[PDB]
DNA sequence: AGCAGCTGCACCT
DNA sequence: AGGTGCAGCTGCT
């Protein structure tokens, strides 16, 4: 019988909280009516409004706010295939959204306090031993309250869709089709959002950043998520959509799924003495991470040397392809290639990573770089690659520098065959 | 799901105002389900009358720009919207948000039909390319040819005819005109083995895509963990959460002659590769498979590595 | 029978984003290497000039509020200081099969709509609608504020069959006004080409270029974007103008709005001239909506009476329904 | 002269001491009550006393209007407001004390202006 | 009757950005290939010179603050040391149709507004406003600080019809003052041309060049830009100047402000110089507002009494309202 | 002699 | 740049 002051305190807080709009000329029955209706019959008013709401983990409103159809509460079975992430992974971590008209949402607060303080969150409808000494009512009123608070988890709708929903077609193996109607994963989005905001700012994530600024970092973790995007649902009033939506403040965050280069910048391979003859290497701004990994990647011992050697080989293999794509899109993108500054010296890069014949094509212009042996460029690229991979008596006197040279030799061995099938 | 008899190029498709969001969790490139649905629509509208079958698609992204903005030097991005017409009463309408992008891609298709034997190859390539320039791919229209340049006419490479050296030289020929951009493949096994490596804490797979699309730094007791490439979280099909219904049961259906099902997305891992570093060009092709007894409707790229 | 609960149509006549470049008149026939106009930034500072409140005027407070001005940074686009004209280029494709919906629930409504559109096309062609659609290509309505104040606007339209030019058209956009629709001997060939492409066979590709002699160093007006602003100490807006690859541009939907300015049959008056074809036909630069549902001259009730109850409207108002079937849209019960 | 203008003219000005000439001091003393007195005072206590006397049904409206007219001529310094709305063009500007001007903040009208005023406070 | 809730006008005088170059006097007839004036930067080291609050004006605090200097970097533009004249060139176009709005909700308001403007133009032309507009091109008021202390200023004005010159004007900008409005025989032809443009009966494009003889190596004054970050002591950039492609320039709105310095009809004085036309006509340098709303002489009172109640506000004050409509803006609610 | 519609108002995080 | 539900009203029946 100790659960009779909580609902009375909530009703009294709601009644005393309806005083910020004070009117002494239009309150002849407004103040008395608000005090009298919110005294004893407020439970009947909540029971009348409980029918609109529904407990839902897959909402249809995010796709469009005008669309009225059918929302589903279900946890799907786990797929057999490996390597798939979905909303089936949520177990105890799942939360439930509430859908319905906005005016009923405050009534859900009266349905949402049963999991706080007391343990009768599943004791509002059934198991009425906590619903009689704390309900303080008759038997018919208790039956009506148990029928009203149990309707949150009901089906509550006939199976329907809308013309503003998606409904795509999917092909069967050698047969007709299936109609798929995708819904919005509210609970999965809420779980990913709770996992993301804590990594962005919180207790340990900010304390490890303070330890980073204090330059005394211990073994611990903090993450960093670059170039997210923001998508907004609703507008100035985000409670129309879903209860969960309001918590995120009518919003949700999206992860970058972009291609390798989405911000093209013109390539400066013009007639420059410092940008033509010195541009035989290709120092781009996307090789800083690979250069920093190759710099601090040549110190590991033989207790874990296999993964470090494979990582160095993978970094070199990626660094070759970046230079190949930069030569294919930088000189090949711009439709002009004039005479280089100092053509007696700026002609190796202007011959290898240079375009075809143009309006200034002389007699010995289309018969020089296509007829000559295009195999010095591989050794020239190896001479640039030898500076990046540092060698000395510490590596050359040991047996790891020989394999570190043989890996670069096996990489640059295809540099004359894949980089020499254009002219010859 | 056989090895295709021929490959069909679509050389430089410029698409304006495609769909950028593509998933309830990502926002980059559009989903590959759009590309497989596009090639199935192209099959329905051409290949029934030309007696061929098209099943595979290879997505090489030459370039990509998005209609995004950067507010106040914050570390987020927003979407540039469009202005809708007014309401019936004539005040304004509520805003729904969608992202648009301008991309330029290339698509290589696989042909298995018997129509190759009786007709010339360039006629089939020309008719497919002519019919493809009149519909859209990702919600955005396909832009046609511009003046003052030489356009690219598509060719039909034959894969199941010839010697192996001539095969390898033709596959080295067709990779010359598709190197500027990169290709997109799927990585289910790599995500599975990376889940099984760090499985000593929590076996939830969704905490693995959210452990490869970040910059993790556990410093010294200043180093950056070696990324093995360009790992991106992608949508990887659908998964049902409702029983299959009857063609008249659900109201407001798109078609009243096809059963309907409610559905959630599935999230997997993918990678962007240079086109040189693959063995053959038919390893790239995307296919889709369904198990209607379960609710598994999934597109992926098989026979890769 | 009744209306299908899921009904949708696809946009025919879709343009692209137009691109803007600059140069000099009497060299416009070699305007393939003209450089693009670019978006720059400048800073403005103004004072209080808005209609202030009816009781907070206070002649000592306005003096104290005038000493603190406003301060902004805006995007701006100008012609160069040696260039004379402005070139705006885009492409258009007519898609054909303008009666069939993209989505329809019933099979009886679909065939009733099919035979209604069939009797319309059999009784009269697409000739009136194509003659009205070709006017907004012959004049240069698609450059909105770049047409006001110019002394010479010309339009070159060329038809593309293979990778070559099939036929060319040259107009004088200032002679053809923005109020009436008259038939010339050269506008009819373009109208017949648009009507043949709109009847279902494939697609028809045209390329439209407009040259406007505007001045020398004067400013031009591309589209500006709709964003939700930043909200911090920094500069929030740039009054952002739209760009494709460092080149000022006009949106696709704005040119599509300019081509759609067709209907003079709305019951208010033809004093505003033609408006754009919309259901409950409303103007964004007017604040209100003609073709209200209290009368019977909107899109939904006309189609409901023409397909279901079988009462055909006047032949003038028959063009409006076909016009916003060519426009497109999503309609459901 | 009503009251809303009285609390408006009381809150939008600075607090100044010795802002009156002695002729206006006896002019104000001739127009106030018998018991209370103001000497060597600041602005806000004077506004509180005349507001308390006008809340009482004892001081008339013309007399409080003369008091607030005299306070209107005397005080010449205003508080700089934090936000300013440009009304026809639908823009909201925020005052920046380092530039001594208003910089652009957001798009909105009177409702958004009242929202950021209730969120951040009206004056600097 | 009340004013419409949407009512917008556009500007009828369009100038461009005025770029500057430098050279020598008595060669200003061959000033087509003169090199431009470029912007450089330099270092400054200042001292404290502001008022102290006498709370921390101690004898040791001042000497402590003197030892810590403030170091800044500034932008600067000078003439070359072998050149003594500055040349400023821009173009201007006059549009016309200055009564019809750009947007309007009510159709009963805009018809009687066009009636009021039409009875103004029929009662008296645009001759007074065009005379006062041509005066501000004759005396080179658009050079703001480049005009003080100058030895000689000269102004050339051309009239462009095609890529040719239709008429030419030369003026001594120092003989024509900055105070009076006195009619010549050569200034009235320019006034007639500007009124012919503002009325609507012709296309008017002008180009204006101004030469100012200053001295060898002396400092010129372009438009100054906004710096977003707060000024920071010890090496921070402190000021930036406006530029176009490596050439100093003046903003278009600043040389547009120096054209509408017209009205002498404000009730304070008329012999203290003309100010710029504005609602609640205000100078931000003076920190005050002439034409207060406490009187009946601001724009929103005169316009709302001339249209809603038909109370003409005297011929002298009727040029103020029409000049405000030529200026542009959003009036109404 | 009520059906159907429609407008307008209030609630809510 | 809110959606949903209900009180009231009309109006020719």
């Amino acid at each position: 019988q100790e659960l009779r002051q909580f609902i009375e305190s909530f009703i009294q807080e709601r009644l005393q909280g309806k005083l910020d709009k004070l009117h002494p000329d239009e309150d002849d029955k407004r103040q008395t009516l608000l005090a009298t209706h919110r005294r004893e019959a407020w439970l009947a008013d909540a029971a009348r409004r409980v029918g609109q709401l529904q407990l839902v983990t897959h909402t249809l409103k995010p796709i469009h706010p005008d669309a009225r159809g059918s929302n589903l509460h279900s946890l799907p079975q786990a797929p057999g295939q490996p390597g798939l992430a979905g909303s089936h992974e949520l177990g105890d971590r799942l939360v439930s959204d509430v859908v319905g008209n906005a005016a009923a949402l405050d009534v859900f607060k009266f349905l949402s306090l049963q999991y706080q303080g007391k343990n009768l969150l599943n004791w509002l409808t059934e198991d009425s031993a906590e619903a009689v000494q704390a309900l303080s009512d008759n038997a018919e009123q208790a039956r009506e309250w148990r029928q009203a608070f149990i309707g949150i988890t009901a089906v509550k709708g006939a199976p329907a869709s809308h013309s503003l929903a998606k409904q795509l077609y999917f092909p069967l193996p050698g047969s007709g089709y299936h109609l798929l109607a995708p819904l919005f994963p509210t609970s999965l989005v809420h779980h990913v959002h709770a996992l993301l905001r804590e990594a962005r700012f919180g207790d340990a994530a900010k304390a490890a950043r303070e330890a980073r600024s204090r330059q005394e970092s211990w073994p611990h973790g903090f993450s960093e998520y670059p170039n997210l995007a923001i998508q907004k649902f609703g507008g100035t009033k985000p409670q129309n959509i879903s209860q969960l939506n309001s918590e995120r403040y009518g919003e949700n965050w999206l992860l970058p799924s972009l291609p390798p280069h989405w911000q093209r910048q013109d390539q400066r391979a013009p007639i420059r003495h410092s940008s033509v003859f010195e541009h035989d290497f290709g120092r781009s701004p996307e090789v800083s991470r690979l250069t920093r990994t190759l710099q601090r990647l040549l110190a590991k011992t033989r207790h874990n040397n296999f993964t470090i050697r494979r990582y160095r080989a993978q970094l070199v293999g990626q660094i070759c392809d970046e230079a190949l794509q930069y030569a294919a899109r930088l000189r090949e993108l711009e439709p002009g290639w004039s005479a280089t500054p100092g053509c007696q010296l700026h002609d190796a890069e202007q011959l290898w990573l240079d375009p075809l014949r143009a309006q200034t094509d002389e007699t010995f212009l289309q018969r020089r770089l296509r007829g000559d042996w295009p195999a010095e460029v591989g050794n020239r690229f190896a001479n640039w690659l030898n500076r990046a991979v540092s060698s000395d008596s510490q590596i050359l006197g040991s047996p790891e520098a020989a394999q570190w040279s043989q890996e670069l030799s096996k990489e640059l061995t295809m540099f004359k065959e894949i980089l020499e099938d254009e002219r010859d | 799901v056989t090895d295709p008899e021929a490959l069909l190029l679509l050389p430089r498709l410029s698409i304006q105002n495609a769909n950028a969001i593509s998933s309830p969790l990502t926002w980059g490139f559009p989903s590959p389900g759009a590309f497989t649905g596009f090639v199935h629509a192209l099959q329905r509208r051409v290949g029934i009358s030309l007696d061929i079958e098209l099943d595979g698609v290879g997505i090489v992204c030459h370039r990509f720009e998005a209609q995004i903005s950067q507010p106040a030097g914050k570390r987020t991005k927003v979407f540039n919207l469009t202005r809708n017409p007014l309401n019936r009463d004539g005040s304004t309408a509520a805003i729904v948000e969608e992202g648009r992008a301008h991309l330029e891609v290339s698509l290589l298709l696989g042909v298995h039909g018997d129509g190759l034997d009786d007709h010339p190859a360039q006629e089939i390539a020309r008719q497919v390319q002519e019919q493809a320039g009149a519909m859209r791919l990702a919600g955005g229209s396909i832009l046609p040819w511009c003046n003052e340049r030489f356009p690219a006419p598509n060719a039909e490479l034959l894969m199941l005819g010839g010697s192996d050296e001539q095969r390898r030289k033709n596959q080295r020929r067709l990779t010359r005109r598709l190197l500027p951009g990169f290709a997109l493949v799927s990585r289910e096994a790599l995500l599975q083995q990376h889940l099984e490596t760090l499985r000593t804490t929590l076996p939830e797979a969704t905490t693995l895509d959210a452990l490869l699309d970040l910059c993790r730094i556990n410093f010294e007791p200043w180093q950056v963990r070696d990324k093995p490439g360009w790992l991106v979280p992608i949508p990887a099909g659908y998964n049902a959460l409702s029983p299959l219904y009857l063609p008249g049961e659900v109201r407001n259906a798109r078609d009243r002659e096809t059963p309907l099902r409610f559905v959630e997305n599935l999230f997997g891992l993918g990678e962007w590769l240079s086109p040189h570093r693959v063995a053959a060009l038919s390893d790239l092709l995307w296919y889709h498979h369904a198990e209607p007894d379960k609710g598994l409707y999934r597109w992926s790229t098989p026979r890769f590595v | 029978l009744s209306t299908a609960s899921v009904l949708a149509f696809e946009r025919k006549l879709d343009p692209s984003d137009a691109l803007m470049s600059a140069g000099a008149w009497a060299q416009r026939d070699a305007s393939q290497e003209w450089p693009a106009v670019t978006v720059r930034e400048k800073s403005v500072r103004g004072t209080i000039s808005n209609r202030l409140k009816t009781k907070d005027r206070d002649p000592a407070k306005l003096d104290a509020s005038i000493q603190s001005p406003n301060l902004q940074t805006v995007d701006v686009a100008n012609l160069p200081s040696d260039a004379d004209t402005l070139k705006v280029r885009f492409t258009l494709r007519v898609l054909g099969g303008a009666g069939t919906p993209s989505a329809c629930n019933d099979a009886a409504y679909r065939d009733k709509l099919l035979q209604t559109v069939a009797t319309y096309v059999n009784e009269q062609g697409f000739a009136e609608l194509a003659r009205r659609y070709a006017h907004n290509l012959a004049n240069a309505r698609f450059l909105w504020r770049n047409r006001v104040g110019a002394e010479a606007v010309e339009v070159r339209i060329n038809h593309i069959r293979q990778g070559e030019v099939a036929r060319t058209w040259r107009f004088d956009a200032l002679a053809i006004g923005l109020r009436d629709f008259k038939a010339d001997a050269e506008l009819d060939a373009l109208a017949e080409l648009i009507a043949s492409g709109l009847s279902g066979s494939g697609h028809v590709l045209l390329e439209v270029v407009a040259f406007a002699r505007i001045g020398d160093g004067q400013e031009v007006f591309p589209s500006q974007e709709l964003i939700l602003d930043k909200g911090d100490k920094k500069g929030q807006k740039s009054k952002t103008l739209y760009s494709v690859r460092d080149a000022a541009a006009i949106h696709s939907q704005k040119i599509g709005n300019a081509l759609r300015t067709i209907d003079t049959w709305y019951p208010d008056e033809d004093g505003l001239g033609p408006i754009a074809v919309e259901p409950y036909g409303s103007v964004t630069s007017q604040g209100k909506a003609y073709r209200q549902p209290k009368q019977k001259l909107d899109f939904y009730t006309l189609l409901d009476n023409w397909v279901l109850r079988d009462e055909a409207p006047a032949v003038e108002q028959q063009h409006y329904v076909i016009a916003n079937l060519i426009r497109g849209g999503v309609f459901g019960e | 002269m009503k009251k809303i203008e009285m609390i408006e003219i009381s809150q939008n000005r600075q607090n100044l001491t010795a802002f009156l000439h002695i002729s206006e001091i006896k002019a104000i003393n001739a127009k106030l009550a018998d018991g209370v007195d103001v000497d060597k005072k600041s602005f806000d206590e004077i506004c509180s006393i005349v507001l308390e006397q006008y809340q009482a049904k004892q001081i008339s409206n013309k007399q409080a209007s003369e008091i607030f007219e005299t306070l209107a001529k005397a005080n010449k310094s205003f508080k700089i407001e934090k936000f300013r709305c440009s009304h026809g063009y639908n823009e909201i500007y925020k005052y920046s004390p380092d530039h001594e001007a208003y910089l652009f903040y957001c798009k909105g009208g009177q409702g958004q202006l009242n929202k950021l005023i209730a969120e951040n406070g009206r004056f600097m």
